[PDB]
């Protein structure tokens, strides 16, 4: 970083962007609280946990950790930097941020502006279009140069996905064999200053080699897409598939939680897999409110094929700030799907929320004679929802949905109550907007129930479908979700039902926000 | 005395308890989570 | 199984009730509003509880007595006991011809004998369904010819499904003792046991 | 101080037993919200007149304490149902009900040897008032003994207009919220979730969403995408430090990451807020000359009486 | 006053009141406001006039000051922050001497 | 067990007995508002 | 009622207590010192 800092500008000199920057609004945080804590840039003298490699599971935006900084001896204009990105195999690195403007540009506004190469809009052309010179829209190949030159200066990046076994990168043990870089004469090191032995096992980095020259004067503050890490996706009939990242929440969640590298080693045995491959495909539902056609960054929403259905209930782009604390990056990743991790009948089950045709049927004559009933429509029950999302329509920055439902403001007298929400792991504005929409119907049932039951109907958990029937009200197999579930050595389980409803798992349509995107073609200098 | 097992025995309605006094000013427990 | 008594087992007749305790279980929500009005809901199952008390029993009776009530306790089952009060054979004849129709619930009930029963059930005497096992009360009765139309106490658990036959004689209660945790039994030194009691509670 | 007849006065310093009785009068949980049917009724033995009001008895059974402090605090009260009326049970179990927004006013009568009500509240001539609020919450609460005497209570919860204290009623700068907009078939169209009918059909924060970007255009590479704090200094109480209240004041905060820095501030008297921009566009063939447009405070203002071109005022000091 | 309307609605009605005092209170049906104030003709209440039980606390630690200082957004200055801080020379003949200062804003 | 209604009634007191062994030390429950 | 007394009588306890729920999930009093 001290090496870095006499390239930069006066400002930004010893700086990162935080790597996280929305992490999710509930009621721990107010408004006002929330929205002020969100950070844009850290300061690396002063902060060890901006110095953690974080992981990123599907498409989003990262910055680099430099690990290495030094010039050529008889060129000493030229620097090569080395910037670590993400942890783990990644897919690859979709685009490169030079400064705050990408390699490949937006769309036909951002072409007009700068130098650039092709599309991110509709075509999704990615930065391996910058080697193959055709229009390519897969990420980058382990290990591969790239040349950028924009008219101000040559930049070669030289990509390094994560793998179990890298080798040492050969352009850099190349110079350091014939004491070619200046530090290294400087202070009288040899051949190993940069050597085998250099392999940064288990860790994407790319290295930026800067021409600096009469016009790019300074270094730009580097960014990158990746594309994330590789998971394991399991298939009912047993075979293995692990050779893409997912988007699946589900899958996310278990890798990091089988990861004794990263996050807690909680071994494959303590799973049912059967139960959490049928849970999988609950999140996997193909959604039908909109229509594929109306996402033009498609490439960078986690998408790999326009043609594909591409079209699932919850997909998750997620970045997890490992500095975090595991109990907590666990918390945020549920929440933003559902999930309830459970550690009754001895191992992990995940349950997310769902409705059923078939559910259990409890009479309160089969409970043990306890019935408490409480709703607290109060604090819980909203008539519009507001949301916000980190969009790369947008330059990642943030976007609001808002919409209102005329029904729940024509019940409750035209009362005006709002629910605030804020997506971190969601990317895709239409999947953020029918999740908002799904928070609000759920919102409006807001009623719990408790009692006890015998030994017999073990095997509840939470999440589960209860029909009840209590002839003395007016219910006959009303829908519950378990919510808390309590075991005793005596043979005694403990509930608490919550109420949901079928409307809460039907979409409703919504249309196209494919022409409000707001590419940031600022910070750069138009031509003349 | 022999209060304190008790209470180690009941706490979520502790927890309730309280968190019921404090909301009848603005004030709420689920704020220390960002702490 | 039954509870031996001095019809099953007349070699014992220090066996046999000294006194039968036959009270009235019935949970209920009962409030009191303050206009004056009681307001009570039925929701809890009602069910029987007897309390016997026996007399003085000599040690092979008593052996006997505990080792059928350790039976009891060994193999889990019900323990079936026989009221004597309650069995004064007011109704003769076989019971296999009388049907009752199907679809009836609540207190009411109505069943033909088609001429074969001789002997009128009066109020207070004991009912049984054939097939549950719950034990009800006659309250009132009335009949127009062979049809006999009896009201009893607590509502038919079960609906009529058309086969079940009425138990007019030799009604046994299917109870649960509510002693079992600690019983004991003291010896004195004349020979006898004095004070076995039991707690019973019918199940179901 | 409530003032209190003096009529009242006499018989509340004469007579020892006094026959007392709260009449409670609660909206009824609907399903949609036309037309407005109340429930009548009270704690006494027999049923009260008010007013014409026929107050049925033999549903109530209890009501909790009123308190309040000098903090601002939720009113909480809680009175009870006797739970086996079976006809306000099925009206609080119903299903696709809601009772978000539903009052409940209740009196305190005092009987005569008549049986009539001593006025005491010198502007109505009749009964003080002992509550009247929101429905916020509710609940049964059955116990079925298997041997012995079961009860069951329903209990009403009731609280003032501030039950919900993390709640942001703000007209933030956006065209979706503006107007309400909402899909009614497979268009945006604007609803009744406007705060005013006639908010329908403004469109004046159409295009605040690209205002900023164009801004920064014109403007130095730091405050690209800023704006100053609306509220400086807001309180230092029990609540705080010295160190952390004065660390956490702000100058400036960035408008690409918080939201809370759209909504619209309103002032009352002289004081300094920053502008958000709502539109910003150049001319056709003058690009040199761009019009940007601010939107200061809300509501009926007086007037502005200076603006801050830079950091330095029109009138000089 | 500014009131930032991205606050809650019963923080903002919190943050109005305890700047002049005021108490909004919820009992005998209506919304009144009051403030502290002195009266010539307050209401007397004995003490035989009670149910018999009372209860007095002074918790003169953690309440009691000195002195105070306090700050204000000033437009004598750019909208900037000016303190203002006095001493009283009677409450610190009292209390030994002690050094206690009250910090507000 | 039925300890759960008593504690709702009671809240305010747990609130100040909590608040009472907090002060032994420099902490307070008058710092959630902030949060 | 006289319930107040005995509470401040036994604060450390009420404390233990009630930290002892917050620490099912993340949260813990000791996080009140910052504010």
């Amino acid at each position: 970083t001290t090496i870095l800092a006499k390239y930069q500008v006066k400002e930004e000199r010893y700086k990162l962007q935080s790597k996280k920057k929305l992490f999710g609004l509930s009621r721990s945080y107010s408004l006002k609280k929330y929205y002020e804590t969100v950070t844009k840039e850290v300061d690396l003298d002063f902060n060890l946990a901006a110095k953690f490699i974080p992981v990123v599971y599907g498409v989003q935006k990262i910055p680099g950790i430099p690990i290495f900084a030094d010039t050529e001896l008889n060129n000493p204009n030229i620097v090569y930097v080395v910037y670590a990105f993400a942890e783990g195999e990644i897919d690859g690195f979709l685009d490169f941020y030079i400064g705050d403007s990408p390699m490949i540009c937006f769309d036909e506004t951002d072409s007009d502006t700068r130098t650039c190469f092709g599309r991110k809009k509709i075509v999704g052309d990615t930065m391996h279009r910058l080697a193959a010179g055709t229009s390519t829209s897969q990420p980058s190949v382990h290990g591969q140069e790239y040349k950028y030159n924009d008219g101000n200066g040559d930049i070669r990046i030289w990509t390094f996905h994560g793998k179990p076994d890298q080798t040492a990168a050969q352009v850099l043990v190349d110079i350091a064999k014939k004491k070619g870089f200046y530090l290294q004469n400087q202070n009288g090191n040899g051949p190993e200053y940069w050597d085998s032995r250099y392999k940064l096992l288990d860790t994407a980095y790319a290295i930026v080699r800067f021409t600096i020259n009469e016009n790019r004067t300074e270094i730009p503050e580097i960014s990158a897409e990746v594309q994330g890490k590789k998971v394991k996706v399991y298939n009912s009939d047993g075979t293995i598939k692990a050779d893409k990242t997912s988007l699946n929440g589900i899958w996310q969640l278990m890798d990091y939680l089988t990861s004794d590298r990263y996050g807690a080693d909680i071994t494959l045995d303590q799973f049912p897999l059967q139960k959490v491959i049928s849970e999988a495909k609950i999140l996997d539902i193909i959604d039908e409110s909109y229509q594929t056609s109306w996402q033009p960054y498609w490439r960078y929403v986690g998408w790999n094929d326009p043609l594909s259905e591409n079209r699932q209930i919850v997909q998750l782009n997620t970045i997890l700030d490992t500095s975090e604390s595991v109990f907590k990056n666990v918390q945020g990743i549920l929440e933003s799907f559902g999930g309830a991790i459970n550690n009754l009948s001895g191992e992990y089950r995940i349950t997310v929320e769902k409705y059923s045709t078939n559910p259990l049927r409890i009479n309160f004559l089969d409970t043990y004679g306890d019935l408490d009933l409480s709703d607290t429509t109060g604090r819980n029950k909203f008539n519009s929802v507001q949301a916000s999302l980190v969009d790369p329509a947008l330059s990642w920055k943030t976007n609001s949905i808002t919409f209102y439902n005329s029904k729940f403001k024509e019940q409750d007298k035209g009362l005006d109550k709002k629910l605030q929400l804020s997506f971190a792991n969601i990317t895709n504005y239409y999947t953020a907007r029918s999740y908002a929409d799904r928070e609000l119907k759920k919102s409006r049932y807001s009623r719990t129930l408790s009692f006890s039951v015998p030994y017999k109907f073990i095997g509840i958990e939470p999440n589960d479908p209860i029909a009840f029937t209590y002839e003395r009200y007016g219910w006959k197999d009303k829908f519950f979700l378990v919510d808390e579930v309590e075991n005793t050595r005596d043979g005694k389980i403990n509930l608490v039902l919550q109420e949901y409803g079928e409307d809460v798992f039907i979409n409703s349509e919504q249309v196209d926000n494919s022409g409000n995107d707001i590419p940031d073609i600022s910070n750069n200098v138009l031509p003349p | 005395a022999s209060f304190r097992d008790f209470a180690s025995n009941n706490s979520t309605a502790f927890r309730d308890a309280v968190e019921l006094a404090l909301n009848e000013n603005g004030t709420t427990l689920k704020s220390l989570g960002n702490s | 199984m039954r509870l031996p008594d001095p019809y099953t087992n007349p070699e014992y007749p220090g066996l046999g009730f000294e006194s039968v305790n036959l009270v009235d279980n019935d949970p209920m929500i009962r409030d009191e509003l303050p206009n004056g009005k009681v307001k009570e809901v039925k929701i809890s199952a009602q069910y029987w509880g007897i309390n016997i008390s026996y007399p003085e029993l000599f040690p092979d009776e008593y052996a006997f007595l505990d080792s059928r009530l350790l039976e009891y306790k060994r193999t889990g089952d019900y323990l079936d006991v026989l009221l004597p009060q309650y069995e004064a054979f007011r109704v003769r004849g076989d019971t296999k011809s009388v049907t009752i129709p199907a679809g009836q619930k609540g207190s009411q009930i109505i069943l033909n004998t088609n001429g074969t029963l001789t002997g009128q059930p009066k109020a207070g005497d004991l009912f049984k369904l054939s097939t549950h096992p719950k034990v009800y009360k006659i309250t009132n009765f009335s009949s127009s010819g062979n049809v006999w139309n009896i009201s009893l106490y607590p509502d038919l658990f079960i609906t009529t499904t058309g086969s079940e036959k009425p138990v007019f004689n030799g009604i046994l209660f299917r109870t649960k003792l509510m002693n079992g945790d600690s019983f004991g039994s003291t010896l004195n030194n004349n020979g006898t046991y004095s004070g076995i009691s039991l707690s019973l509670r019918e199940s179901l | 101080m409530k003032k209190i007849l003096d009529s009242a006065k006499n018989y509340l310093n004469t007579h020892d037993k006094l026959k007392t009785a709260c009449l409670i009068a609660l909206e009824l949980p609907s399903s949609s919200g036309s037309a407005a049917t109340y429930i009548y009724l009270t704690d006494y033995f027999r049923d009260v007149t008010y007013n014409g009001i026929l107050y049925r008895s033999g549903k109530v059974k209890s009501i909790s304490s009123h308190k309040q402090n000098r903090q601002l605090s939720i009113g909480s009260l809680s009175f009870t149902i006797t739970g086996t009326a079976e006809d306000e049970v099925l009206k609080l179990v119903q299903n696709g009900v809601s009772f978000l927004d539903r009052g409940i006013t209740i009196h305190q009568a005092i009987i005569n040897e008549e049986g009539n009500i001593l006025p005491v509240d010198p502007d109505t001539d009749g009964p003080l008032l002992f509550f009247r609020g929101r429905i916020t919450g509710g609940g049964i609460k059955d116990n079925v003994n298997t041997s012995g005497i079961g009860t069951s209570v329903i209990t009403w919860n009731c609280s003032n207009q501030f039950y919900d204290f993390d709640r942001v009623n703000g007209r933030y700068t956006d065209d979706a919220s503006h107007r309400g907009l909402e899909v009614v078939n497979g268009t945006l169209q604007p609803s009744n979730g406007a705060k005013r009918p006639e908010y329908q059909e403004d469109y004046g924060f159409f295009h605040s969403n690209k205002s900023t970007t164009i801004l920064a255009k014109y403007q130095v590479k730091e405050e690209r995408y800023k704006l100053q704090s609306k509220k400086k200094l807001f309180g230092l109480s029990r609540s705080y430090s010295l160190k952390k209240y004065y660390e956490t004041v702000t100058k400036e905060v960035d408008l690409d990451f918080n939201l809370a820095a759209k909504f619209i501030p309103v002032v009352y008297g002289v004081q300094k807020i920053p502008g958000i921009p709502i539109f910003a566009d150049t001319e056709l063939n003058n690009p040199n000359i761009v019009y940007v447009v601010y939107a200061f405070a809300e509501g009926e203002i007086d007037g502005f009486l200076d603006f801050y071109i830079g950091d330095s005022p029109m009138i000089c000091f």
